[PDB]
């Protein structure tokens, strides 16, 4: 499936208007300039409610925009007015953009995105360990690592040779790794006793059944 | 805002001083691919993905031109106001749990980068090591700043140590994020 690209409209002439002072900055930099365009379009409940928003950012300020619930370009800041008006006047420009909600968004979801992103199921690796310095004193931690998984929805739980325990339980946040996989760490403040069997319950990403790992006696 | 899945596409970034460009497609915080502007080719991060979907590289080159144009303008249209530098963060952490001798990847997460001109160098006991090293495209943040990732393919041993080196015009001097299995 070929993905469609969001197009950026050219900025009108742009004579070079002198924007009166604002609230700049400094104390350690040089002279640099950054431009940014992005065709972000929000999906919700399948492809039933999409919302397309193209934003153009100067330096670090959105100066011009196009909202799907508006139906046209609206200047987010004065230096946008030039662009917002011209682009809203050319059917060649404004009707093409107005069309990206389907050509550059519904298209991609239903095409590439479904046969790609939406079908990404990477099962989580799980193993428990022993941390927290030395033994009985106030230090005796059990860590259950849940790694290399995707999608992000996941549920992890501890178990003391029987029931679910919640006290002394701490789990990191999502923790993205950048390569389309997540990993989350779950600690457990405890004390090992003869016969005690702790287990770590993980579930979802790609497990048709909740997996479990035991840490014997 | 309010939405299950979010598809970020045609992300086009360009910097005046340096003719610096980046063209990317993102999905739920993850990079679908980036277009090498030099080689002029779509590079997917997930090769499996590349085998099921495709993208015409000229589209990206095509957008940079626009972005490139549009910049000069705003530049002009703005009495030439420069962008203000920022101080980036840094978090290192292993892809998977540390297990001596067994291959692992050290991750160096940098957020709040701006402008998108940063230097990230891996330090093994103070020895600027370069190889088995990988880096990601700049990621978009809400406040329009960015965050990038670097990866160090290494072998863990309870002796040597490491240090992710970050340099940015926003920091008086290189920030050192230290990580070690001990
Ligand atoms: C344009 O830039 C010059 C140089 O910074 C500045 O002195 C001047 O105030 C700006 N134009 C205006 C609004 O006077
Ligand atoms: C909308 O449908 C999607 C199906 O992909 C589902 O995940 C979601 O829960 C539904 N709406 C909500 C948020 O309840
Ligand atoms: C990054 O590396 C280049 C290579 O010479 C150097 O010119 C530049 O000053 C460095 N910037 C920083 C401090 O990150």
């Amino acid at each position: 499936f070929e993905a469609q690209k969001a197009k950026a409209n050219k900025a009108v002439d742009g004579g070079g208007g002198s924007l009166v002072p604002r609230g700049s900055g400094g104390g350690g930099s040089e002279r640099h300039f950054v431009y940014q365009f992005m065709g972000e379009c929000y999906f919700t409940n399948g492809t039933q409610r999409i919302r397309y928003v193209t934003r153009y950012i100067y330096n670090r300020e959105e100066y011009v925009r196009y909202d799907s619930d508006v139906g046209e370009h609206r200047a987010v800041t004065e230096l946008g007015r030039p662009d917002a008006e011209y682009w809203n006047s050319q059917p060649e420009i404004l009707e093409r953009t107005r069309a990206e909600l389907d050509t550059v968004c519904r298209h991609n979801y239903e095409g590439p995105e479904t046969h790609t992103s939406l079908r990404r199921l990477e099962q989580p690796n799980v193993v428990i360990s022993l941390s927290r310095t030395e033994a009985l004193n106030h230090h005796n931690t059990l860590v259950c690592s849940v790694t290399d998984f995707y999608p992000a929805k996941i549920k992890v739980r501890w178990f003391r040779n029987g029931q679910e325990e919640t006290v002394g339980v701490s789990s990191t946040q999502l923790i993205r790794n950048g390569d389309w996989t997540f990993q989350v760490l779950v600690m457990l403040e405890m004390t090992p006793r003869r016969g005690e069997v702790y287990t770590c319950h993980v579930e979802h990403p790609s497990l048709k059944s909740p997996i479990t790992v035991e840490w014997k006696a | 805002i309010e939405a299950d899945h979010v598809g970020t596409y045609g992300i086009s970034v360009y910097q005046s001083p340096g003719d610096i460009g980046q063209y990317t497609f993102e999905f739920d915080g993850d990079e679908l691919f980036y277009v090498d502007l030099d080689k002029k080719e779509t590079v997917w991060m997930l090769p499996e993905f590349g085998q099921l979907a495709s993208f015409d590289p000229q589209g990206g080159l095509q957008n940079i031109a626009v972005v490139k144009h549009n910049l000069g303008v705003l530049t002009k249209r703005s009495n030439s106001t420069p962008a203000t530098n920022e101080a980036p963060q840094a978090t290192v952490f292993p892809k998977s749990p540390v297990l001596l001798g067994q291959p692992n990847t050290l991750i160096c997460f940098v957020d709040n980068i701006f402008p998108p001109v940063i230097n990230i160098t891996w330090l093994r006991n103070s020895k600027s090591v370069a190889d088995g090293v990988y880096e990601t495209s700049f990621f978009v943040n809400r406040d329009y700043s960015f965050h990038k990732l670097s990866y160090l393919t290494f072998i863990p041993s309870d002796d040597d140590i490491y240090d992710c080196k970050v340099e940015h015009w926003g920091l008086e001097e290189p920030v050192l994020k230290h990580w070690e299995p001990e």
